[PDB]
RNA sequence: ACCUCGAUGUCGGCUCGUCGCAUCCUGGGGCUGGAGCAGGUCCCAAGGGUUGGGCUGUUCGCCCAUUAAAGCGGCACGCG
RNA sequence: GCCCCUAAGCGUGUGCUAAGUGGAAAAGGAUGUGCAGUCGCGAAGACAACCAGGAGGUUGGCUUAGAAGCAGCCACCCUU
């Protein structure tokens, strides 16, 4: 799981989830990547599942870059409780994703296996994404 | 498309009749009648053919083209040479006989079963295992053949039942 | 090795703005601007289809011959503002250039060939800056990988650079690094 | 015969059709018979 | 949640212009 | 497949014909790979064995007066060619033709002139 | 039309050649008496074969191949080699003994020279994973 | 916390039902790691049927003897 | 808003839809169909259908009984 070692403030507001990804929209580390198309909260659960999916599919040798970090905490007040008594305790972690941001990036020799591992990862995410290549 | 683009041969002994979009074919084995689709055109090429032609390439006519062509071809071949199907039996005690014009199966049921050959179809057993079904109509022969074929459940273990002539059944063996 | 300039047509934008650009972009046209030592930022619509075609044929870095209302100019693509999602080119920047003119540029570097099988080749810098004439600009230059030894780095200073072109990047910028292929018990050990 | 929202050609002998308004995959292998629903 | 959905969606008529009281 | 290999193989067959005097042509379909192994055991020690597309060498048969064998493209052709005297390969074509009777002698090309299937034994004995 | 390979010190074993022939209507011990003549020429070689037993119990066996690793044993004396190739260049085979061994290796080949046969020897050895010297 | 505090009676059982199908039985099937016997899973099918007791206030539940089966639910957790 | 209820158009021109979609819905599946854009080959005859084959070095080396090409490793070799 990806968890920040510390955050200055542990109870923030929900990340504003509007607009198009301005920063981080290109594939730079590896040759193939997964590039997003919808706003969402990608938790570290989703990221871990997707990374393990890619590693299971390729399983030999190739680099997976998770160039998004879940470092924004969503809190949840304990069950069966009414409204009030202050904000809850943080208990899951999130990356704020805009349409445009390359989420995962992969470097691997062949084409079809790389594409299939990337779509295997895509299926684990709460959004629509597409496979994007290192060239325009 | 391409199949619907060539005309149908008509032999020197078989005579055709065209009226409106309806037509009929008459040959040594019998007679047959057939109706041709709406957008399609059927023409008597007097040089010895029947040409089926589609005015356009719209999917409906593109589709009905070859359909009508094959219908006319089946009509003519059925009136000239007829349509016959060979069909065999497998298993011990699975037997076939005749009764009048009907054909009787004894396939291990506690009662016999028997099929009455409908119009234009003549059953003909040539061996208690091997029998054939013949007719002037390609669709009727195939339909009654399929009806015969399914008088037993499929048998992937012993194969027993009514198989076609050239059919190779799939067979999986239980561990006992 | 002179590269023949590509011949596009363009015509002066009557009026400027986001509405005008959106409309022109809607009619299959690209808004662009000429500048350089021509000292006149000139606002030009050009054919979107032909622009994309020539960028396909000759990359991002290619000389063009612009026909501005009959006047004939030599241009070179400086920048392209492209949408992150719809991927259509939105805007173009065109330095004015003439023969015998050195210019700084960024040229893609595509690793070519197969490597030794036990390890994977991975590029950190896909683009290398070079100083070169307007016509003699290489659209792409290659780096050699043919059965390297164990993992080693490659930098811009040991590339077979073309003739008439000069490296601008500091020679110790890494381009392609062969790194040992992760084992079975090494690939899933990083990322959490 | 599977009846699932998603039908795919499990093997290369399988092929996908639309019969009577339903997407189906039909193979020579009886186990691969499969339709949408 | 049929009643809520079906009340909430009749705001998208032409005469209501995508708005309606209680959404 | 493109016109490049079409032309290159057109040149290949045309030029391999040029330096060979023993030219007996045949149709062979129906003999196994090991059978061709036996033939190139018995003939490849003097000759080469090739096939040609019935169309691509329609114009490859024009550089010489080899225009006379365009009319015998009825049946996928194949030629075994010896560069020496014409008398060698005509024996081996019958050696590899008797063992099936299903390999037909498509004809001959002697003195640069095209001849039918009948007159190969006419000159082969001689 | 089939093939087989028999070791020179085994007595009709069930693992390697159990289902080798029984489904083809072939005999066993008579095939032993047929194939022992050709196996025992060298007295120190296990022998492969191109087997052709007709449907009516008339076995017509002919030699196809020599063994590869087992004759590299006699080529170098090396016991065996590490199963993972391309890192240990610990094996060496020369060409003049190849010229020595060609006339018992060229007997059933389909070339028109000696370059092809000597080269296929070299290619087989390079396919083992080593060089030839 | 939207109607009801100038009153909308609250659990279980009884009587009497009524509807859904997300089928317990009976009816029709496809696949099986389905030989048969008997199953597993999915699909179609709501016409009829769907027991009597012990323990407990019991619903739930545990058990006893059966049965083709002893279905799950909505109706102001149907019905004063 | 203009077929009848129901005032006013079963309006005209060019196209699309076969689902009663219009007249509810997600991830995701899918040779539905119309239009536009490139790419591979293609009358020197390509895709389909139809035949002859698919070989010699040579069962490549890994733990085991056989990995031989079809458990799981090392990857991409010559002759006709
Ligand atoms: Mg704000
Ligand atoms: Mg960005
Ligand atoms: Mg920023
Ligand atoms: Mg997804
Ligand atoms: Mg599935
Ligand atoms: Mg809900
Ligand atoms: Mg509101
Ligand atoms: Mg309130
Ligand atoms: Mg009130
Ligand atoms: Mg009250
Ligand atoms: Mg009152
Ligand atoms: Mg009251
Ligand atoms: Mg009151
Ligand atoms: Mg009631
Ligand atoms: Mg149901
Ligand atoms: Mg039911
Ligand atoms: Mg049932
Ligand atoms: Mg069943
Ligand atoms: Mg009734
Ligand atoms: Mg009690
Ligand atoms: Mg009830
Ligand atoms: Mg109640
Ligand atoms: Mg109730
Ligand atoms: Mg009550
Ligand atoms: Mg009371
Ligand atoms: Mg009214
Ligand atoms: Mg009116
Ligand atoms: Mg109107
Ligand atoms: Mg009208
Ligand atoms: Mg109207
Ligand atoms: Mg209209
Ligand atoms: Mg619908
Ligand atoms: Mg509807
Ligand atoms: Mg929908
Ligand atoms: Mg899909
Ligand atoms: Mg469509
Ligand atoms: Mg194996
Ligand atoms: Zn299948």
């Amino acid at each position: 799981m990806l968890i920040p070692r510390k955050v200055k403030h542990r109870k923030q507001h929900h990340p504003e989830q509007r607009g198009i990804a301005s920063g981080g929209t290109s594939v730079s580390f590896g040759d193939y990547g997964i590039q997003a198309l919808e706003h969402a909260y990608i938790t570290n659960r989703q990221i871990e599942s997707a990374r393990i999916a890619i590693n299971r599919h390729i399983k030999r040798g190739g680099k997976v870059w998770i160039n998004i970090f879940p470092d924004r905490p969503l809190t949840k007040k304990p069950a069966e409780t009414r409204m009030g008594s202050g904000k809850g305790s943080p208990e899951w972690w999130v990356a704020n994703v805009k349409p445009g941001r390359v989420l995962f990036e992969l470097s691997y020799p062949d084409e079809k296996t790389a594409r299939d591992a990337l779509t295997r990862a895509i299926h684990k995410l709460p959004i629509k994404a597409r496979i994007v290549t290192r060239e325009e | 498309s391409r199949i619907g683009k060539q005309p149908v041969p008509v032999p020197s002994g078989v005579d055709v009749t065209i009226n409106g979009q309806n037509l009929s074919v008459k040959g040594p084995k019998g007679t047959l009648t057939l109706d041709v689709a709406e957008p399609i055109s059927v023409s008597r090429a007097e040089d010895g053919a029947i040409v089926v032609t589609r005015p356009d390439d719209e999917r409906r006519s593109r589709s009905l083209h070859g359909l009508s062509r094959t219908l006319i071809a089946n009509l003519v071949t059925g009136v000239t040479e007829g349509y016959t199907q060979k069909m065999e039996i497998f298993g011990v005690g699975y037997r076939v006989q005749l009764k009048g014009q009907n054909l009787e199966f004894a396939l291990g049921y506690s009662h016999p079963v028997l099929i009455e050959a409908p119009e234009g179809i003549t059953f003909a057993v040539e061996s208690p295992t091997k029998f054939s079904v013949s007719g002037i109509d390609k669709q009727k022969v195939g339909q009654i053949s399929a009806v015969i074929r399914r008088l037993r459940r499929p048998d992937p273990y012993k194969g027993k039942g009514v198989r076609y002539e050239g059919e190779q059944i799939r067979r999986k063996v239980g561990k006992t | 090795t002179a590269n023949i300039p590509n011949k596009l047509t363009a015509n002066v934008r009557t009026r400027t703005g986001k509405g005008a650009s959106r409309q022109a972009r809607r009619d299959g046209k690209v808004p662009a601007v000429l500048y350089g030592h021509g000292t006149d930022p000139q606002h030009l619509e050009l054919n979107a289809r032909d622009f994309a075609a020539v960028l396909r044929s000759h990359g991002t870095n290619a000389i063009l011959t612009l026909d501005i209302e009959g006047t004939e100019q030599l241009a070179l693509t400086k920048a392209l503002d492209v949408h992150p999602i719809r991927r259509n080119i939105q805007h173009a920047d065109l330095l004015v250039v003439q023969r015998g003119e050195k210019v700084t540029v960024e040229v893609t570097v595509l690793v070519e060939g197969d490597a030794t099988p036990g390890t994977l080749v991975t590029q950190d810098a896909n683009t290398i800056e070079i100083e070169a004439e307007a016509l003699s600009i290489p659209e792409q230059l290659t780096v050699s990988v043919e059965g390297v030894e164990a993992g080693t780095q490659i930098t811009a200073g040991q590339i077979s650079l073309p003739e008439g072109v000069n490296l601008i990047s500091d020679p110790e910028l890494l381009v392609v690094n062969v790194v040992e292929a992760p084992s079975a018990e090494a690939l899933e050990e990083e990322g959490a | 015969m599977k009846v699932n929202p998603s039908v795919k050609p499990i093997c290369d002998k399988c092929r996908v059709i639309r019969r009577h308004g339903r997407v189906m995959v039909i193979c020579s292998d009886p186990r691969h018979k499969q339709r949408q629903g | 949640a049929k009643r809520g959905r079906k009340k909430r969606d009749r705001k998208h008529s032409k005469a209501n212009h995508g708005k309606r009281p209680n959404a | 497949m493109a016109k490049a290999d079409k032309a290159t193989a057109v040149a290949d067959i045309a030029e391999q014909f040029k330096a060979s005097t023993a030219t007996v042509v045949t149709e062979y379909r129906g003999l196994t790979v090991a059978n061709l192994a036996e033939l190139r055991r018995a003939l490849g020690d003097s000759a080469t064995y090739t096939v040609a597309k019935n169309t691509l060498v329609k114009r490859a048969a024009s550089e010489a007066g080899i225009e006379g064998l365009d009319e015998l493209f009825a049946g996928p052709t194949a030629i075994a060619f010896v560069k020496g005297e014409a008398v060698d390969a005509a024996k081996a074509i019958k050696k590899f033709a008797k063992d099936n009777k299903a390999l037909v002698i498509k004809g001959g090309y002697m003195d640069g002139k095209a001849l039918s299937v009948a007159d190969v034994e006419k000159i082969a004995d001689l | 039309l089939i093939k087989l390979q028999i070791q020179a010190g085994q007595a009709n074993p069930a693992p390697p050649v159990g289902p080798a022939l029984g489904q083809h209507g072939v005999n066993i011990m008579e095939f032993c008496k047929a194939y022992n003549a050709a196996t025992e020429s060298q007295r120190g070689n296990v022998i492969p074969v191109e087997i052709t037993v007709y449907e009516d119990r008339s076995f017509t066996f002919a030699l196809k191949t020599p063994p590869a690793a087992k004759l590299l044993l006699k080529a170098a004396g090396v016991q065996k080699g590490s199963g993972e190739p391309h890192k240990t260049k610990v094996a060496k085979v020369t060409w003049d003994q190849v010229r020595e061994i060609a006339e018992t290796k060229k007997a059933d080949l389909n070339a028109n020279d000696i370059d092809a046969a000597a080269k296929i020897i070299a290619g087989t050895a390079r396919s083992m994973g080593i060089t030839v010297e």
